[PDB]
Order: structure tokens, then C-alpha cells, then sequence
């Protein structure tokens, strides 16, 4: 007969302009990772924020962001160039989703990118992003591995000297106002929602209603969805315990 | 600590070339890059050229057109830059800086008097 | 190329004061400045990066701001120590970087 969106109570905002709004991105090979907790995040207020040139959401509808609660949100952001802006996604192959940065295949969260080519492209060449060329094995998901030691790509050891089969593994980007459309930095923001809802502390605004008992109601709990009586009940709940099923 | 150490003071004439260079020691050479910047004596200070390591590449500055060749040896980590048609106005401390981590120049050399004359 | 113009050139204030100078750009330079420190007869140290941080080592009283075409460096607490020439960068164009024209802090 009534719904009741019984969140937790918590006015924090989640801190989302320090990540899409630093001075300063991450290269790819060392992408910086923020977990965002205890806070309300509206997502919708992200969404509709700038010229997101890339929002493609994997596991969950963008618009739904702001009626569910995660357990633990990760930002990891860095500077990727028009090309490989593709390859941020889970079953992508190539440089840049087995030697810099991997998503897992059952990977539940948004990656959203942008064009700036206002802020990370300059005319001499922008050369502090650096992607790893050269590895090897693939990365597994979610790994940063930032060695700078020379690749071996000879049966002759390199001894920490490059010369003939003996590269350096980080190869520049190098940034112009003048490149290619395809060839500018984009400023990818990959956000890795932790769908898990027990211990849910990131959630998003979803103003709370009064609880109501002893009555059909379309209960949202905490982001836990259904439609039930919800009776008090003598349940010996430890304190670590959410729910019960 | 990285420490920058450059040649010493050179003395030339007006028409000739000079190079010198800048030993990096410490840290990985292969990822900041060198800029040199000049300081004439009353005057503030310019900006001559940069040494990408990472890319292998050299740039000059627009107001000097070919007057500046920047090479480097990656083996000894040190860096050369070659300037050509040395004039009376030349007469600068040529320093050479790190353009570490955030693009500025953290880290100078201890800069060394070219004088050009007769 | 960008073009760099300090204000006032040349000034002068005493111990324990507060002093401004302000560093106008020619285009939009986003928030790319670095502020220096030349005491004569040194190389230049680095105290301000990206027109607001602060560099490691630097004594807290230096504080940056702007951004856009017109950046200030701000000096809450002067000291005698902190009389020499600063200048400003503007790496947001490598060809060629420009510094300031130059800012001389004398004893009043
Ligand atoms: C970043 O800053 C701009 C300008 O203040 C603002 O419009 C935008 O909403 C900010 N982004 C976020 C994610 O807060």
C-alpha cells in the first residue's frame, strides 16, 4: 500500500569533486585508487556535471545509482589516449587492459571518461603519462604494477643497462593540442562499486521515510528490495549481523 | 637526493659554439626530463631547450631556431646541450633543472658562467 | 608563445609585513605556474607548483593562488631571509616555457 526507503542515516557527500576535479590525473601505469565511504553520493548530480564523453555503467543502469547502497566505492583515475579509451572495459585486450590496468570480467561499477585536452596537452608534449609497454604476463584484475626494471626481450641479460633486446618498459604518451582527436588524453574515472549491501555505507540520497509495521509495505531497505509485512521480531541478531535470510 | 653537477666555467669568442653538460646522479634518469635555462647578468631568467629521456626526444625553445642541439649519453646518465653562433649577448649562466614529478623544476645545477668575448 | 608579466617588478616592504605579487599570464594557463626563489649568486629554488601547492621543505608562510590568466604569490609572514628575486613559470607550453621578468623584495 506504501513503500518505506528505510536508508541509513548519513549526510556526508562523497568527496567525487576530489577525484573528477584534480589538477593532476594518475598516469595509467600508476593509476591512483580512492575507496569512498561514509558518505551520500548522488550520482545523478556526477552524471549531469560535464561532457562525460564515455559513461558506460557495466552491471548497473546509471540512473539507478542513486537508489542503491555499496559497500565500498573505488575511483581509480588516471590519463588514457583516445584510442585505447576502448579497451577500459572488462574483456578488452591490448597494451592497456593487460600491462597497465585490468578489469576483472564480472566487473559491477560505471567508467566514465571525458576529452581533456585542455589540462593534460601541451605544445611542446605532455610527457608525464606513461603507459607500460612492455611485460611479462598480463596484469590480473585490478593490479598496479609500477617497476621501471629494463624487459629482457633477449636470451642476453640486460643487467639493469638498455641497449640491443633491453627496452625500457614505460613509453610516453606525449600530448599535443594538435594531435589527433583519437590521439588526446582522456581522464578516465573507473568507479568499482563493491555490490555487497551488508555493510552498506555509500548510498545515495534517496530521502528516508517512516518505518511502518503489522502492514503490506514495499520495503527498501538499505537497498535490499522486495515487498513484505515487516513484524519485530525476537531474532537473536548478533551485532555484526544485517540480515538473516 | 638527486644532485646535478655541471661542467666548469668555459671562456669563447664571439662566433664559435660551446656544450656543455649536466650529470645526473641519482634517482632514474630514464623518466625526468632536463631543461636548461639561461640568465644573463640584470635580466631574468629563459628558458633554452628540454631532454625528454622517455621519449629519446629534444626540444628547443621558438626564440632560439637551431641555435640549440640537447643530446645525452642514457649510459652515464649526462646530459649535453650544445648551443652554436655564441654573440656578445650570450654571455649567461647556463643552468640545467629537473623538471621532476610535477613538471617544475625541483632540482638545479650548480649553473656555469659561459662568457663569450674577444 | 606565452607571454608572462609580473606586478610589481620592483618592491619593497619590511620584516614581519604582507606582501602580494602578482603574476599575469597572457592566455589561459589553466593552473600550470610554478613560483621560484633566486637569491643572487644561487640557483633558483622552487617553492609554489601548480599555483597553489606548496614544495616540500618550503617554510609554510608562502602561500600561491589564482588561476587562469592571473596568478599571486603571497608571503603571510615575511622574514629577512626571504628577500630575493621570484619569478614565475608557466609550464602549460613547452616551446617555450616563460618565466616572470622578474619580482626584487628589498628591505624597506
Ligand atoms: C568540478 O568543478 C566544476 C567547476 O566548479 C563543477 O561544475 C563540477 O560539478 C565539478 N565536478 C564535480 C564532480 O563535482
Amino acid at each position: 500500500t506504501e513503500s518505506i526507503v528505510r536508508f541509513p542515516n548519513i549526510t556526508n557527500l562523497c568527496p567525487f569533486g576530489e577525484v573528477f576535479n584534480a589538477t593532476r590525473f594518475a598516469s595509467v601505469y600508476a593509476w591512483n585508487r580512492k575507496r569512498i565511504s561514509n558518505c551520500v553520493a548522488d550520482y545523478s548530480v556526477l552524471y549531469n556535471s560535464a561532457s562525460f564523453s564515455t559513461f558506460k555503467c557495466y552491471g548497473v543502469s546509471p540512473t539507478k545509482l542513486n537508489d542503491l547502497c555499496f559497500t565500498n566505492v573505488y575511483a581509480d583515475s588516471f590519463v588514457i589516449r583516445g584510442d585505447e579509451v576502448r579497451q577500459i572495459a572488462p574483456g578488452q585486450t591490448g597494451n592497456i587492459a593487460d600491462y597497465n590496468y585490468k578489469l576483472p570480467d564480472d566487473f559491477t561499477g560505471c567508467v566514465i571518461a571525458w576529452n581533456s585536452n585542455n589540462l593534460d596537452s601541451k605544445v611542446g608534449g605532455n610527457y608525464n603519462y606513461l603507459y607500460r609497454l612492455f611485460r611479462k604476463s598480463n596484469l590480473k584484475p585490478f593490479e598496479r604494477d609500477i617497476s621501471t626494471e629494463i624487459y629482457q626481450a633477449g636470451s642476453t641479460p640486460c643487467n639493469g643497462v638498455k641497449g640491443f633486446n633491453c627496452y625500457f618498459p614505460l613509453q610516453s604518451y606525449g600530448f599535443q593540442p594538435t594531435y589527433g582527436v583519437g590521439y588526446q588524453p582522456y581522464r578516465v574515472v573507473v568507479l568499482s562499486f563493491e555490490l555487497l549491501h551488508a555493510p552498506a555505507t555509500v548510498c545515495g540520497p534517496k530521502k528516508s521515510t517512516n518505518l511502518v509495521k503489522n502492514k503490506c509495505v514495499n520495503f527498501n531497505f538499505n537497498g535490499l528490495t522486495g515487498t513484505g509485512v515487516l513484524t519485530e521480531s525476537n531474532k537473536k541478531f548478533l551485532p555484526f549481523q544485517q540480515f538473516g535470510r | 637526493q638527486v644532485q646535478l653537477v655541471e661542467s666548469g666555467a668555459e671562456v669563447k669568442k664571439p662566433g664559435s659554439s660551446v656544450k656543455v653538460s649536466c650529470k645526473a646522479s641519482g634517482g632514474n634518469f630514464n623518466m625526468y626530463t632536463i631543461s636548461w635555462v639561461r640568465q644573463a647578468p640584470g635580466r631574468g631568467l629563459e628558458w633554452m631547450g628540454r631532454f625528454i629521456p622517455i621519449a629519446n626526444k629534444a626540444n628547443y625553445a621558438q626564440n632560439f631556431p637551431g641555435r640549440v642541439t640537447i643530446t645525452a649519453d642514457k649510459s652515464t646518465s649526462t646530459v649535453y646541450m650544445e648551443l652554436r653562433s655564441l654573440t656578445s649577448d650570450d654571455t649567461a649562466v647556463y643552468y640545467c633543472a629537473r623538471s621532476g614529478s610535477y613538471d617544475a623544476f625541483d632540482v638545479w645545477g650548480q649553473g656555469t658562467m659561459v662568457t663569450v668575448s674577444s | 608563445a606565452i607571454r608572462m608579466t609580473q606586478s610589481p617588478s620592483t618592491l619593497s616592504a619590511s620584516v614581519g609585513d604582507r606582501v602580494t605579487i602578482t603574476c599575469r599570464a597572457s592566455q589561459t594557463i589553466n593552473s600550470w605556474l610554478a613560483w621560484y626563489q633566486q637569491k643572487p649568486g644561487k640557483a633558483p629554488k622552487l617553492l609554489i607548483y601548480d599555483a597553489s601547492n606548496l614544495e616540500s621543505g618550503v617554510p609554510s608562510r608562502f602561500s600561491g593562488s589564482g588561476s587562469g590568466t592571473e596568478f599571486t604569490l603571497t608571503i603571510s609572514s615575511l622574514q629577512p631571509d626571504d628577500f630575493a628575486t621570484y619569478y614565475c613559470q608557466q609550464y602549460e607550453s613547452y616551446s617555450p616555457i616563460t618565466f616572470g621578468q622578474g619580482t626584487r623584495l628589498e628591505i624597506k
